């Protein structure tokens, strides 16, 4: 057993970081006074769970979990909420004014103040790790404090933790639920200082999720509260494989080996299914073909994006529930013949494949139904540069005219780094490029 | 009110699309870089498919397909015939083919040229034409670029009076369903000085295009005859109908191409949505035998046809989306 | 094709199937590229209550 | 940050800002006397950012109210809400600024504007932490006008990290006090530029319009003029008081907003407009409020937005409505009008929903417009200026307080580069 520490900065990632440990706990049936009755070794032990939960005397699982945020609105409604039991105090830190959307101000002038704390009650956690193998990483693009804490928060952890490895759960923008018109600017900024010290990163389009939530689960006008219990379901099955017994994706390490072949290109596609209305009164439950196929349908990525107009260089697929074998195999043969699937030259046309038999665990009183079966795809396909390819050009549109330039000069950033960013990307736009078409 | 760009200068066909639309009065043109419209009339190359889609309120449609590119290149032409199930290699209707790189199969193309030799029959070739193989390999070697070459049909079907050489042209439109909609108007392009079967360098009998000629417009005007006519010298000449001896080998092609990349271009399920023209050009033989000579991703139409098929593409493929307040298409069904 | 890599636990199981084979800054630096941020900081403030002095 | 320091200065700034401490008073269930007689949580849970809490259950407006003559405070005083203010924030002089910009910002008020920073000093001490302050005020005449931007510079000087927001009313001819108001707005335009992130421009030529052509009331008082202005503050203001989806505050108002420092200047607009007592009885649906809030009728500052292109805007719609409807409504004029929105910043619309409706409306919708098309007040001023100081007229009461010509010129030099600079962003 070897220790993960869950990093959550700014709004949306501790918002998604509470989804995940509701979920977490009642996937190992920890209570939330963090009580686990079917653990039988107290206080202690190497079990697969205690990968995300330490144990105290008294027999509490605590998360592995820093919850940070500039302004204290939303970590105080963790502190008094349903879940508050199972942190203590010292996980939990706020500040009193946050960012303004603004990643100069979350990076360099806010994130100065705050930073050593930070990494002082990070070392507090790593100290009662045995073998701490790394970090997960929860945040927005968009946000000032999820784009400039954050990055500046990863370059550290590079220095303190050398060894250790760096995952990120992060949310692109999209108009249709977004807080601020210089998004794109924070996207790109916080993705250039963050790119080095990333070593596997999954990105949520917030676009994406709204949409599924709209179609496959007949919700109107979708809450973050709807997005980040279907974000927590995908991040779940992500991270299933270092909470429970099995062989593969067992590191974090085994990230990086089994997706990220190029370093610089770390950013697989994240595809799921199915996603069900609890209020769908008959429902013809899906079979491993249907389910399996579902994965490359455009409407059921974290990213709408077309795969058949790229090019693969790994696959995973991770499901949950009634699966066997035998039954995912005939499942890709058929697939394999009816879609297009292109993979790199230097690479093997292949999918590495993990079941649990557990099948996905719903919120009570939730939008999700209970499913027999369930997959997540894991994918790094180059067709995910679509997303930096739009992000890029709202990005260019701004700069080209230096609107709101000067709040980001007015913490003390020189515009350089505005075209320093923006170099990083289009040298990506182009690393993806070569290896895709 | 609906909203669109142009994003092509240089597209006849989209200018007269662009110009119908506007005198429709629900049509608004918007700047080459506004990102908010429902239609767009996009460039040839490098057009921003990435783009498209993620403009909450607003149903987004293009006139090209992403990756119909593969069959509207020669070299990728070829390589999709010879890889594709669904065509193979003993694809009646397509010339042998060879792709030809400069600095691949010429091994595989050299091989089979002399079993052309050794068999001692018809051996001429085309990339310009000649009888041996060697003597355009060093023009393919001096222009750098990689050119497929392809067997050149000897004996061709010639019009009379002239004994001439020519090629059809035919526009089919994909809608959003992925319908496939053969225009009912086609175009022979017409040679204006008569086939000769022993003097490859006389380009002006043996490639038909309409620059070339422009004998020009001796038989008849542009050097276009169109179906009506054909028809009827089908009819005098041969006893046979263009329907029979020509059209169904024609729709069978159309149908076997578009229907072979149908999984890796098809909008059914995307976020945005395609339609496309295309110009497929087909050469007929002495015995009717119908061949695809190559299919054009960005055709210009004949003059005489434009408002006509510019009216049908605002029909069957704009207004189908966009709805507002006979038909020219044969619907080829699958 | 090929199945391989095959590991089965009471929990699940996993397995790799092939289809077709194939053909940071110091401390230091962080530390002064902060400081020299709240340099452009207080030098921008300072030229602004200059700015109302006079 | 969350708290908000008021100030408001002079006769007009003290009218609107009584409205203000009225309407908003009622809609977060406070009385006069401060004590709290609503129902909702709604109403208390960002009340810290107006009140500060009493002894007792009582509610204290963070208010300063200031003035060179003691009339106007004195009517405040006494007036409807006037026992709720803190007595020791009511800072006022005696010999008055007689419209005179001059006696405001550099003899009269200068006498008297260190006493208002003590009070604000001791504001901003109680506070858990300030996020900025905003100041009602006209431009016309000479303590808003002239010792308002004293004032704002002061508070500058004093927190240059806090936000600067005013909601300034802009003199017109149609409701006019003295000829010298084209002057006193020149001189305060040079100092709002300058020195403040956000300013609500709120055009009594407008007002006069709405009141006139559009409410039907054929000689409008102050009082008709301030029941659009308080309408439209309690609008403004909505975000900021009520939980949302956002956390709104001034500051991300700022980085949004205003794309270029220097243009800061909103267009504020209202739907439904309605004239006092007469209540109208049918509710307006969602494309008939977006519909309004966008057209000229309904505009605060009296610009014609299609002669310029917006450059951000805000908008906050109150009562129980579809707010996928406002999504799709809001959505259909921006792709229906894309003209007249800057293509170079991308999703430049913001909208909220508040569920809290006000007093007497069940459907409403406040507008908070960047446009370029605001050129047109400062041009209006501009030349109202140029057609007196070409003759250097009605000068000496601004000569014999100390001031000089160049101080005109580099005013109206500045108002200029301002119009100009506007110019640059409605062609680009
Ligand atoms: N999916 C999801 N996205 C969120 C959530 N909260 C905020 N966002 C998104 O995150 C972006 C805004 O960043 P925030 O995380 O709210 O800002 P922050 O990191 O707190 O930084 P500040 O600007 O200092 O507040 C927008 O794109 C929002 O759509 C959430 O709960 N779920
Ligand atoms: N294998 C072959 N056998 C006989 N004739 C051939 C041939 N390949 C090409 N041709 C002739 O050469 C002419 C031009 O060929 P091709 O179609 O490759 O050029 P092109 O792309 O400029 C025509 P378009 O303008 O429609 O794109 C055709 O009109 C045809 O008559
Ligand atoms: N809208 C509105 N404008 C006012 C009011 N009182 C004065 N004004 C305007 O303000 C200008 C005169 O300034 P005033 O505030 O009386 O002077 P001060 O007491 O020196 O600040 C003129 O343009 C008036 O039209 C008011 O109650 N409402
Ligand atoms: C163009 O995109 C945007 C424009 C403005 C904002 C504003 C964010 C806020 O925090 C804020 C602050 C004060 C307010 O009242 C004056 C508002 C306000 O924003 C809302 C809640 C939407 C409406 C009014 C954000 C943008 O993305
Ligand atoms: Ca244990
Ligand atoms: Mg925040
Ligand atoms: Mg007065």
């Amino acid at each position: 057993m070897r220790e993960c520490i869950s990093i959550h900065v700014g709004q949306a990632g501790v918002q998604i970081g509470n989804a995940c440990w509701e979920l977490y706990c009642l996937e190992h049936g920890i209570q939330p006074d963090g009580q686990m009755p079917s653990d039988k070794t107290i206080g202690g032990g190497d079990d697969s769970f205690n990968t995300f939960f330490s144990e105290t005397g008294a027999g509490k699982h605590v998360p592995r979990a820093v919850f940070v945020d500039l302004e204290p609105t939303v970590i105080d409604e963790v502190r008094t909420g349903t879940y508050r039991q199972l942190f203590h105090p010292e996980q939990l830190i706020t500040g009193k004014e946050d960012a303004a959307n603004n990643y100069a101000r979350g990076h360099y002038t806010i994130g100065k103040e705050i930073i050593d704390l930070v990494l002082d009650r990070i070392r507090k956690l790593a100290d009662q790790c045995t073998g701490l193998q790394g970090f997960l990483v929860f945040h927005s693009f968009g946000g000032g404090t999820g784009s400039g804490f954050t990055s500046l928060l990863m370059e550290r952890l590079s220095v303190d933790y050398g060894k250790k490895s760096k995952l990120e759960f992060s949310i692109y923008p999209a108009p249709q639920v977004s807080t601020a018109v210089v998004e794109p600017y924070n996207s790109i900024l916080t993705t250039h200082t963050t790119l080095e010290h990333s070593d596997c990163a999954f990105m949520v389009d917030n676009e994406a999720i709204y949409d599924i939530c709209r179609r496959n689960l007949d919700i109107e006008r979708p809450t973050y509260t709807n997005l980040n219990r279907l974000i927590s379901q995908i991040v779940s099955s992500i991270t299933a494989s270092l909470r429970f017994d099995g062989a593969l994706n067992v590191d974090l390490t085994e990230f990086q080996t089994n997706l990220v072949p190029y370093p610089r290109i770390h950013f697989p596609l994240a595809t799921y299914a199915p996603v069900i209305s609890a209020e769908k009164a008959y429902h013809e439950q899906l079979s491993v073909a249907e389910i399996t196929n579902a994965c490359f349908e455009p409407a059921n990525q974290m990213v709408k994006c077309d795969p058949r107009h790229g090019k693969y260089m790994a696959c995973c697929l991770l499901y949950r529930g009634d699966v066997v074998p035998k039954d995912v195999n005939a499942a890709i043969a058929t697939i394999k013949t009816k879609r297009s699937i292109q993979f790199v030259d230097w690479c093997p046309t292949g999918f590495k494949v993990g079941i649990n038999y557990q099948p996905p665990t719903v919120v009570p009183g939730g939008d999700l139904a209970k499913v027999q079966r369930a997959v997540c795809m894991l994918s790094n396909t180059t067709a995910i540069a679509e997303a930096w390819a739009r992000l890029d050009h709202k990005f260019d549109l701004m700069y080209a005219k230096r609107a709101f330039v000067h709040w980001y000069v007015g913490e003390g950033m020189e515009e350089g780094e505005f075209s320093e960013a923006r170099e990083d990307m289009a040298a990506l736009e182009k690393d993806y490029e070569e290896v895709g078409v | 009110m609906y909203t669109f760009v142009v994003r092509d200068e240089n597209s006849s066909v989209y200018a007269e699309v662009s110009r119908l639309l506007l005198a429709t009065g629900q049509w608004k043109r918007l700047r080459k870089d506004n990102p908010r419209f429902n239609l767009m009339l996009g460039e040839r190359n490098r057009l921003p498919f990435g783009r498209l889609g993620h403009e909450p309120g607003l149903v987004q449609l293009v006139n090209y397909y992403r990756g119909a590119d593969k069959l509207c290149r020669k070299a990728s032409l070829v390589k999709l015939i010879k890889t594709s199930p669904e065509l193979s290699e003993s694809c009646t209707w397509f010339p042998e083919s060879y792709v030809i790189y400069p600095t691949d199969e010429r091994e595989v193309f050299l091989a089979a040229y002399n079993r052309r030799r050794e068999g001692r029959e018809g051996n001429v070739w085309i990339a310009l034409i000649s009888s041996e193989a060697s003597e355009l390999l060093d023009f393919i070697d001096e222009q750098g670029q990689v050119h497929v070459i392809q067997k050149y049909l000897e004996k061709p079907l010639l019009l009379e009076p002239g004994h001439r050489k020519f090629d059809i042209r035919s526009w089919v439109l994909v809608d959003h369903l992925y319908n496939i909609y053969l225009y009912r108007e086609g175009v022979l392009r017409t040679s204006s000085e008569p086939y000769n079967s022993a003097n490859f360098q006389d380009k002006t009998c043996h490639l038909t295009n309409h620059c070339i000629q422009k004998n020009y417009g001796r038989y008849e005007e542009g050097n276009e005859m169109f179906f009506e006519e054909f028809n009827q010298y089908l009819m005098d000449a041969l006893n046979t109908t263009l329907e029979n001896s020509i059209l169904l080998q024609i729709k069978h092609i159309i149908r076997s191409c578009l229907m072979c990349i149908e999984p890796a271009i098809s909008t059914k399920h995307l976020h945005y949505q395609s339609f496309q023209l295309f110009g497929f050009d087909f050469m007929v033989d002495e015995e009717l035998k119908v061949w695809l000579i190559e299919v054009n991703g960005a055709p210009a139409c004949a003059q005489k046809l434009y408002a006509e098929l510019c009216q049908g593409i605002v029909d069957v493929a704009i207004s189908s989306v966009f709805p507002l307040a006979t038909s020219i298409f044969i619907k080829l069904h699958h | 094709m090929e199945v391989i890599e095959l590991n089965k636990c009471t929990s699940g199981q996993s397995f790799e199937v092939i289809l077709k084979p194939p053909s940071d800054p110091s401390l230091e630096e962080i530390q002064k590229k902060l400081e020299a941020a709240e340099e452009r900081r207080k030098y921008q403030e300072a030229e602004l209550l200059k700015h109302l002095a006079e | 940050m969350r708290e908000i320091v008021h100030i408001q200065a002079g006769q007009c700034g003290n009218q609107i800002g009584a409205k203000f401490w009225e309407v908003i008073s009622d809609e977060h269930g406070i009385d006069p006397t401060g004590s709290y007689h609503g129902d909702s949580d709604l109403q208390l849970e960002r009340i810290n950012v107006y009140y500060n809490e009493a002894t007792g259950n009582k509610y204290v407006p963070r208010a300063i109210l200031v003035d060179l003559e003691p009339g106007t405070m004195d009517s405040v005083r006494s007036g409807p809400f006037g026992q709720i203010f803190r007595p020791d924030n009511f800072v006022f002089g005696q010999s008055g600024a007689g419209n005179n910009w001059a006696k405001g910002h550099y003899t009269e008020g200068a006498e008297l504007v260190d006493s208002v920073l003590d009070v604000v000093r001791k504001e901003s001490e109680s506070c858990d932490c300030l996020q900025g302050f905003q100041l009602t005020h006209s431009l016309g005449g000479g303590t808003g006008s002239g010792m308002g931007t004293l004032l704002i510079s002061k508070i500058r000087e004093e927190y240059p990290d806090r936000i600067m927001n005013t909601f300034s009313v802009m003199p017109s001819p149609k409701v006019s006090d003295t000829v010298v108001e084209p002057y006193n707005a020149t001189l305060s335009v040079h100092q709002l530029v300058e020195n403040t992130d956000e300013t609500y421009c709120i055009d009594n030529e407008a007002l006069y319009d709405i009141c006139f052509r559009t409410l039907k009331l054929t000689t409008p008082t102050y009082g008709d003029l301030n029941h659009l202005v308080s309408a439209t503050m309690s609008g403004v203001t909505t975000c900021l008081r009520f939980p949302g989806q956002l956390n709104a505050d001034l500051r991300k108002l700022a980085v949004n907003m205003v794309p270029f420092p220097r243009l800061h200047f909103f267009m504020p607009g209202f739907a439904p407009l309605t004239s006092r007592g007469s209540q109208q009885y049918r509710a307006l649906t969602v494309p008939e409020l977006t519909q309004q809030m966008f057209d000229s009728k309904n505009m605060m500052a009296a610009c014609d937005p299609r002669h310029g292109r917006y450059l951000t805007v805000a908008a906050i719609f109150r009562g129980r409505m579809s707010m996928k409807e406002v999504d799709e409504q809001m959505l259909n004029v921006q792709n229906k009008n894309s003209s007249y929105f800057v293509e170079w910043i991308p999703n430049n619309v913001k909208t909220a929903v508040c569920d809290i409706p006000p007093r007497g409306l069940k459907m409403s919708a406040t507008f908070i417009g960047n446009s370029t098309a605001i050129q047109e007040l400062f041009k209006r001023i501009s030349e109202q200026f140029t057609a007196m100081f070409r003759r250097k007229a009605f000068l000496h009461w601004y000569t014999g307080e100390g001031m000089d010509e160049m101080e005109f010129t580099e005013a109206e030099s500045n108002m200029n580069d301002l119009v100009s600079e506007y110019q640059q962003y409605q062609d680009a």
